[PDB]
């Protein structure tokens, strides 16, 4: 049995983040594993700690802190990126069963937060390229800790915010989108449903 | 004195007639006391001696799954040295296991040992100084470099210095009564006339335990070393051992050939003629 | 392949003794691979529910084996030990010996 | 080198069609095995393999059926489709069963579907960036709108002059449900691509935004008027847009 | 008492 009590964590961009696992065996020899799922959905080995192994596992960013008294078996990522948001699962295989399956825990869904350094909340209203009447209304430029809220209208479509990284001059932004096929819907009303900053600018 | 405790295990392919038999036996000094056999009907690691018997039901299940996990590893072992030595499926082959620890007359460790071997042959071992390898070909090789980044030495030695120490000085103090207590041989001469000018003097040690004995024959009490027949040390089936030594006489000088006999169960060392 | 023909020996646990209770004993060593035919025969004839120790190696890798049966010794039985291994063409057949 | 090469990486199937789900590893793992991840099951056991000719039943063994006629390859079947068998399939391997190069394939995201009528390709557009973000930040954001798809089984790639990229570049972590109460949904999903005005400014910069849509094969059974909803890529793109004085600023 | 770890395979 593996406990992950976290379901979401998050970390400012740069700072070290430590997910929590306890895990529960009778046994006396006994691996734990971390393994990281991206968005993409594949699932890829981190670390892996033997239970007679007196010095803690580290490879990498990744350290494993293993507790063997307190039956826990945290991971610390150092120097946290933008590319460590992802579920991070803690698994375990014991002598019970000649360490055949693995006891997989629920997850911890990483969320590094970005440090946005001059924050310019503004909300475009972005057409189609091609001969239509399209639009998209972008809220961007937004400092990491405004929220962006779902909406509570049924024809009102919006995503979570996205973190975007222009590499070469290292500016970092945070950005949602929605768009509707309703008459009424403006990039005026679009992000009514979220808490935005108040001097957030809105071009005619 | 001195104590020991081993571990060996031999693993047999079969092909074209189901998967490897497997067979661990457990040894305190010259005494087995624990066996798993992959063909009994339920396989079990079994008691195999009475101080043994005591230990609970958990001592037993976790044996029992550390012999079923070697067994598999065995099985996973003799396809991989298929491949290291470009051999075929066809043939039948054996990988061989023996580790444990000696211990001193306070309790403390003497030596440690790891050894496997390849068909009859040595594969690798850990060095007399538990923190390195010795790979006996390019194969073990693989096998050495694999064995040195999961750092698999520091942990066996971890366990030759603590868990096979502790638990040797346990089953050292719960089988006191047997295994600390030495069994002098019973001693006899039996006089074999070959012809009218030569005799068979053949001293017999029967009932002995520990295993290690000492038979010499001496002339006019001068050392006959080179000159005397030692059989191999034969287990009596009772826990106990049996051994001979013999020298070719020439008839009428009987007389001048004396036995002699060392041993941890005689408190002085024994020396025996021919009757007459 | 390594080969190793085995060694034998064959005796009684006990002195021998006609009419008493003892257990004969076939004692195989020394030997590689480690299948091996073993029979002890009363008479020239294959004895049935034979025993056999569980299989273990000495410091050279080597195999022993030691088969046993319980039996009652008389003056005219005979008995001895029927070993057959890859480095043996014919099946070796070694006497026991009271005397030995 | 490789490791273990899963395929396919996407699969949508009709209840009742079969599949073989192919897992490849050159590692010389004895060890195979296939798990399915789902929301509150976790991580379950299908089926496993400790070596060549031998194969045993995992925790969720029914429906599935495997074979290890070599160590390199271990494929899953599925005989009889069900919806139940919609899970994202992992093929596990290892140097043995008590190794720890416990390394994992890319998944295969399953869906089952009653009628394939549901499947629908991805409507594709580039939405340009807007003259005040240029005027109040120096940057021009461009977004892609993928629309209307089904099943959520999507790459979305920005391609700039010819070649892909990856810089200033963040595309939704999973496509939104359209109507997200309903399991026969079609899907939505953007991405934004943010360069410099600068940049934007040139009429010769070519953004492409390339959706790879995984559907139906040229075998799977298509009883609809509209175009078969293939395995396809649809795109939209936009050219820059320069200056009332038609120079491209240096 | 026997010795065990997980990773031994040659």
């Amino acid at each position: 049995k593996i406990t992950q009590t976290q379901p979401g964590m998050f970390v400012q961009e740069k700072e070290a983040v430590t997910l929590d696992c306890t895990y529960d065996t009778s046994d006396q020899s006994y691996g734990l594993f971390w393994y990281k799922q991206p968005s993409s959905g594949e699932m890829i080995f981190l670390i892996y700690q033997g239970s007679y192994d007196e010095q803690n596992a580290t490879e990498g960013r990744y350290s494993l802190n293993f507790q063997k008294a307190r039956k826990s078996a945290n991971l610390v990522i150092s120097a946290s990126q933008l590319g460590d948001s992802a579920m991070y699962f803690c698994a375990m295989r014991d002598l019970r069963d000649n360490f055949n399956k693995f006891y997989f825990g629920s997850g911890t869904k990483l969320n590094v937060k970005p440090n946005i350094q001059n924050p310019d909340p503004a909300v475009y209203q972005l057409r189609d390229s091609k001969s239509s009447d399209k639009s998209v209304c972008l809220f961007t430029d937004f400092d990491s800790q405004t929220n962006v809220s779902q909406s509570k209208d049924s024809d009102v479509y919006i995503t979570d915010k996205c973190v975007l990284d222009m590499r070469s001059m290292d500016f970092k932004s945070n950005s949602a989108v929605a768009w509707s096929n309703k008459s009424d819907f403006a990039c005026a009303n679009a992000f009514n449903n979220s808490i935005i900053p108040e001097d957030t600018f809105f071009p005619s | 004195g001195s104590h020991s405790m081993r571990y060996f295990h031999t693993s047999v392919s079969r092909p074209g007639r189901g998967e490897p038999r497997f067979i661990t036996v457990g040894y305190v000094d010259d005494t087995l006391f624990v066996r798993f056999d992959s063909d009994a009907a339920s396989p079990r690691e079994e008691p195999r001696a009475p101080w043994i018997e005591q230990e609970g039901p958990e001592y037993w299940d976790r044996e029992t799954q550390i012999c079923k996990a070697k067994a598999q590893t065995d099985r996973e072992d003799l396809r991989t040295l298929l491949r290291y030595y470009n051999q075929s499926e066809a043939g039948s082959h054996t990988l061989q296991n023996m580790y444990g620890c000696d211990v001193g007359p306070d309790g403390r460790l003497l030596r440690g040992y790891h050894q496997d071997a390849y068909d009859g042959k040595d594969y690798i071992a850990l060095n007399e100084d538990l923190s390195s390898w010795t790979a006996a070909d390019t194969a073990a090789q693989i096998t050495q470099r694999k064995w040195e980044a999961a750092r698999v030495a520091e942990q066996l030695r971890a366990y030759l210095e603590g868990e096979c120490v502790e638990w040797l000085r346990r089953y050292l103090e719960n089988g006191k009564e047997t295994l600390q207590r030495a069994d002098p041989p019973k001693t006899h001469v039996t006089h074999h006339p070959i012809s009218d000018h030569e005799a068979t003097l053949r001293c017999w040690a029967l009932g002995f335990y520990p295993a290690e004995i000492t038979l010499t024959w001496q002339r006019d009490g001068e050392d006959q070393t080179q000159d005397t027949e030692l059989v191999e040390t034969r287990p009596a089936g009772d826990r106990t051992f049996q051994k001979w030594a013999a020298v070719v006489v020439p008839s009428g000088e009987e007389q001048r050939y004396t036995c002699h006999v060392q041993h941890e169960g005689l408190p002085k060392p024994l020396t025996l003629r021919w009757e007459p | 392949m390594i080969q190793r023909t085995p060694k034998i020996q064959v005796y009684s646990r006990h002195p021998a003794e006609n009419g008493k209770s003892n257990f004969l004993n076939c004692y195989v060593s020394g030997f590689h691979p480690s299948d091996i035919e073993v029979d002890l025969l009363k008479n020239g004839e294959r004895i049935e529910k034979v025993e056999h120790s569980d299989l273990s190696f000495s410091k050279d890798w080597s195999f022993y084996l030691l088969y046993y049966t319980e039996f009652t010794p008389t003056e005219k039985d005979e008995y001895a030990c029927r070993v057959n291994h890859v480095t043996l063409s014919q099946p070796k057949i070694v006497k026991w010996d009271r005397d030995m | 080198n490789a490791g273990v090469t899963q395929t396919p990486k996407f699969q949508v199937l009709k209840t009742g069609q079969s599949m073989t789900l192919q897992c490849a590893q050159d590692m010389n793992h004895e060890y195979m095995s296939w798990y399915r991840q789902d929301p509150g099951m976790g991580l379950r056991l299908i089926h496993y393999s400790v070596g060549a000719g031998i194969t045993d039943q995992g925790e969720v063994p029914n429906g599935y059926n495997v074979s290890r006629s070599t160590t390199e390859d271990f494929p899953l079947r599925l005989l009889s489709a069900a919806p139940s068998q919609t899970s994202v399939y992992f093929c596990a391997s290892r140097e043995g069963l008590g190794g720890t190069e416990a390394f994992f394939g890319q998944g295969t995201r399953l869906t089952v579907v009653e009628d394939l009528n549901k499947v629908f390709p991805p409507e594709v557009a580039v939405f340009e960036p807007s003259e005040a973000e240029i005027s109040h930040t120096q940057k021009a954001t461009l977004v892609c709108l993928a629309t209307g798809f089904y099943p959520d089984h999507v790459e979305l790639s920005w391609w700039v002059n010819g070649k892909e990229v990856h810089s200033g570049v963040c595309t939704d972590p999973q496509p939104l449900k359209e109507q997200p109460a309903l399991n026969d949904s079609r899907y939505a999903l953007s991405s934004r691509l943010r360069v410099s005005a600068t940049f934007w400014q040139d009429p010769r910069n070519h953004f492409r935004c390339q959706v790879q849509f995984y559907g139906l094969s040229e075998n799977d059974e298509w009883t609809q008027d509209r175009a078969k909803p293939v395995t396809q890529i649809v795109s939209a793109e936009a050219w820059g847009r320069a200056d009332a004085s038609g120079l491209v600023p240096r | 008492k026997r010795w065990i770890i997980m990773g031994l395979n040659k």
